[PDB]
């Protein structure tokens, strides 16, 4: 590469929308279709959180507080029959979640979900600003229990549901494995307090624990 | 009803679209939105926060503090001397400019330098700050430093001097050198070694264009 | 007869091809700066005369590097490493009433020429020798070096129709003199003048050249270069 | 034929919009669904540039600059099972590319990628004017390296991106061997210096290297 | 909500078709257009511009550039001759004018020809280019030339005769033949043997209907 | 975006139908018409011009 004339002037693209609001895979996962009829393996759950994959969590905590609508769009595969019809089921942070694939869970009212069935455009559905409080907290320096008690961290306020996902098909004559990917995004952003960039890599999904790391990579002598 | 015909990326799922999402909970009204404060607009009001620039990143002194202090109190060579581009820059790419600049391909505009000299209110001297352009070699001596451009920053007057470093783009850069012109003049009470602090941000207002994945992160 | 001057550099002069219609003209930010020179940088840069046989192909130079040891121009190519300019080029013949020929005087910008033998390059120093021209070739040459025969001048297209570019025809018959003036053409507002070569002068003889045996045995034909409204980027701080 | 009285007025076919506009098959390409979890064949790649194919190539070298937004549709078939999803990745100039099939770039939020399923309207992906200059070079009589080091006619600017095309299906019982053809068009098209038209064959796909061809073909004397 | 119904056509694949394509960046914003010398708007605009006709394109004069030089200075035969369409014609379809309609099948327009004569500034003589209508026969002698359309060109007072032949198009054509009015006359100085050039462009405006793939390319 | 429902007769092929066929060469402009003498605008100016009647069609 060369050095060119970059000449232009815009920040359209740093926008705090034009930023976030980016679709990326978040949740990969496999659920069968037929055999152990009390198993955990039949469907799915992934409770969504922005602390799911270190890139997007990186963007999430250049800022305290933001709250946005989310839109997340899945893609479901399947291997290996009828033509197959799934069910994924939104459960709001107050909703009662199954147990198993056959649970009556699956039928309350208040759980909004999709009956996508295979070979037509993928499933979207769009979830408004849930939390209680007025916006999502990247960051909650505070203790669950009140008096300092256990859970560091961890506030109630930013909590935005969980997806269940599985076939709506009771059997099937052979197996059938499908894989869904699930991809989030931000709508309809705002973003308060900006922070300084993460600079240690990540060590668990639920906490800001970290290992020592160097400010920049080292030179030779302060001249060079 | 409409005779409509379906045109080739009908019924596809293209990652960046704009469109109107059908709302899961359509009866729900969310919570009203306060005044919190601190809203950001711009990523670009994050690169323009000044912020300390590890200068003396030397093999040992990254994990402390001493990355940050320049050592001030032989004036053959030079007190410090980096590239100038907050990418691809050991010394400029973990600032608050420098980190907001790898989340993009294409970005192009100025950066400010701030030197605050945090000695003793009575040590006294000169240190002259020499800008090489981006095609130019660097000064070898103090007098070929002075040929170029520069700034005799008198430390007894002033104690912050400030820069803006034009033609700062990517899509082979300057070089902000120091000198000592004179010696650090300092009375028997005050103590002899001193430090002097930088800073970088954007001068006065700062173009980018293309938005990708970060490199830091694995 | 018209003796034009600019700054310290005189020539004699006896119609202007304004290349693509458009007069050479400046950029015209706080965040990139340009520095305009105006002294100098404009004179003439007179190239050395080329002597004109019967048996000449043709000749190149390339630009802006031609004149990277021509006085200031050639020196604030060293100090500055973005520029661009406009670069009214002469080319006088000066030949007798008795002689006769004719030439195709043309500027092609973006003249990527091509290897003599595929499958490799060339070192580099066979597209331009400074100030001196490469010729072309009557015929067909093999080596790492630039296929330079004429009917394929350098790119792979013919040479007769070569016309599309700012061009001028020299008839001996009635003139002697061309003048092209050429206003940075490029994709970018400013570019490095060593990496990138803008134009390439090729002054290509269609008739070829003939006299009878009293007469001189060849034709020097003189280029000289004004560079038009060269600007630098800015080596100040802001 | 005869020679007829062609009389008409008309030069709205000769305009550049309706002379480069045109929609034409720039890569064909097989790519796997299983087997060899680590090999180069079950993706395709295709570096986009206008130098593929030289009956489109030679119409771009009427020109020396150009810009123009492309907007390809791809048209995918299958060999050899379940109903087959695609992804058509585009990264852009400054992209990760994969490596593998299974590669964590195809999760980059940054990189735009339709899902396009089996049966439905081919993908269309439509991508704007990227480069960093103001317009496409066709040809750069310049070296990329300062110093004239190796390289040669090869600049950055003309960079267009590249295009990751796979399977999103994690495996088969049988192998499935799909096909892609990838239709590149340009658009809104503007296009400055003309150029004259090539006149030798060419020979590579990265450089303007050439045999001596014949000016026209000949005939016997001057007079007949 | 609103009935449609898909008409035959939905959900195909035309090539030819001008759909709003989905944007694959909408958040990018692309760079400023800003201008470059010499924009093309239409192809005829590069069929109008002269470019130099091989007329001398004999076995072994074709990879030299002795294929642009009709050789002057026997007044029995004529000096050259070739068919009078650009298509077709080994003459005229490697010219500029002559290569941007093997692009179109349909093509109607005029071909305005230049003959410049580059020979000395004293030899003179007389040339006879004489035009035969698409359907006539070639004229065998000069006298059979000058009965028919022609233009008696003398050198010695101007050195570029420019024609405008008509009736050009296809979807059997003129002649452009040249013949010795008089020898060149020539002082005791000067050389004999001489040289004319042609060219070749669109005379006034140039009609051209339909797109095709070139024959050249293989 | 806009919901659409597909009513009966969606993605069929009716015979006779009057719909928007897309053009497979837009670019491409017609030849101009001219003045062609004797234009037909109606079948039944056919059957308005006298022509003779074969009454005398006997067996041989």
């Amino acid at each position: 590469q060369t050095r060119h004339v970059v000449n232009f002037h815009s920040r359209s693209e740093s926008t705090i929308e034009n930023f976030m609001g980016r679709a990326a895979c978040v949740f990969m996962d496999q659920y069968k279709i037929n055999g152990e009829e009390t198993s955990t393996d039949r469907f799915a759950v992934w409770t969504i959180n922005i602390r799911e994959m270190a890139q997007l969590r990186r963007k999430c905590e250049m800022f305290t507080y933001m709250r946005f609508d989310i839109e997340m769009t899945m893609v479901i595969t399947s291997c290996q029959m009828p033509v197959l019809t799934h069910q994924i089921m939104y459960v709001p942070p107050g909703g009662p979640i199954p147990a198993k694939v056959d649970g009556y869970e699956w039928q309350t009212s208040t759980n909004p979900s999709v009956f996508w069935t295979e070979g037509n455009a993928p499933p979207r559905i769009s979830i408004p600003f849930i939390s209680v409080g007025n916006a999502y907290s990247s960051f909650y320096d505070g203790w669950s229990h009140f008096t300092q008690d256990g859970t560091y961290g961890y506030t109630t306020l930013n909590a935005m549901g969980k997806l269940y996902i599985r076939h709506v098909n009771r059997s099937s004559p052979h197996q059938i494995t499908s894989t869904i990917r699930v991809y989030f995004k931000p709508k309809h952003i705002k973003a308060w307090v900006p922070r300084p960039p993460r600079l240690c890599p990540y060590i668990n999904k639920r906490d800001v624990n970290f290992v020592v790391t160097e400010i920049t990579d080292s030179r030779t002598s302060i001249t060079d | 009803g409409v005779p409509v015909l379906n045109t080739p990326g009908s019924n596809q799922f293209l990652t960046s679209d704009d469109y109107q999402s059908p709302s899961a909970m359509p009866q729900f009204d969310e919570t009203p939105e306060m005044h919190i404060p601190g809203e950001v607009r711009n990523l670009m009001e994050i690169a323009e926060v000044d912020s300390v620039v590890p200068v003396n990143n030397v093999t040992g002194k990254t994990k402390s503090m001493d990355a940050y202090q320049i050592p001030v109190g032989d004036k053959t060579k030079p007190i410090f001397s980096f590239q100038m581009d907050p990418g691809y820059s050991s010394v400029l790419k973990r600032t608050l400019l420098g980190e907001m600049l790898n989340y993009y391909a294409h970005w192009s505009g100025s950066v400010k330098l701030t030197f605050l000299f945090c000695g003793s209110a009575m040590a006294t001297g000169k240190l002259l700050i020499s800008y090489s352009p981006p095609g130019a070699s660097v000064p070898t001596s103090r007098k070929d430093a002075m040929l170029g451009t520069h700034i005799v920053w008198d430390i007894g007057l002033q104690s912050s001097c400030v820069l803006c470093v034009p033609w700062i783009s990517q899509s082979s850069a300057g070089y902000i050198t120091c000198w000592y012109q004179t010696n650090i003049v300092v009375p028997p009470g005050a103590p002899t070694s001193c430090d002097v602090l930088c800073f970088a941000s954007a001068c006065n207002d700062f173009s980018v264009r293309l938005l990708r994945d970060t490199p830091f992160m694995a | 007869v018209r003796s034009m001057t600019l700054g310290n550099s005189t020539i004699t002069t006896q119609n202007v091809v304004v290349g693509y219609g458009e007069w050479p003209s400046y950029l015209s930010t706080a965040e990139d700066q340009p520095t305009q020179p105006d002294v100098a940088t404009c004179r003439f840069y007179t190239l050395e005369s080329v002597q004109w046989e019967k048996t000449s192909p043709g000749w190149w130079w390339k630009f802006p590097e031609a004149l990277k040891n021509m006085g200031l121009f050639g020196q604030n190519m060293h100090y500055h490493y973005l520029g661009r300019a406009g670069y009214t080029i002469h080319v006088q013949c000066n030949a007798s009433k008795f002689h006769q020929g004719c030439l195709l005087v043309v500027c092609v910008p973006e003249a990527e020429m091509g290897c003599a033998d595929t499958d490799t390059t060339f070192p580099a120093t066979e597209l331009t020798t400074e100030d001196t021209p490469h010729v072309f070739t009557s015929d067909s040459i093999t080596g790492k070096k630039v296929q330079a025969a004429v009917c394929n001048a350098g790119m792979g297209v013919g040479v007769g129709n070569l016309t599309i570019f700012p061009h001028q025809w020299i008839n001996l018959r009635t003139n002697n003199s061309a003048t092209i003036v050429i206003p940075y053409i490029n994709s970018v507002p400013m570019d490095n003048m060593f990496r990138h070569y803008n134009f390439t002068l090729m002054i290509i003889p269609f008739a070829p050249l003939n006299f009878t045996d009293g007469a001189t045995a060849y034709v020097p034909i003189t280029v000289t270069i004004a560079p038009m409204y060269a600007e630098y980027n800015g080596l100040r701080l802001a």
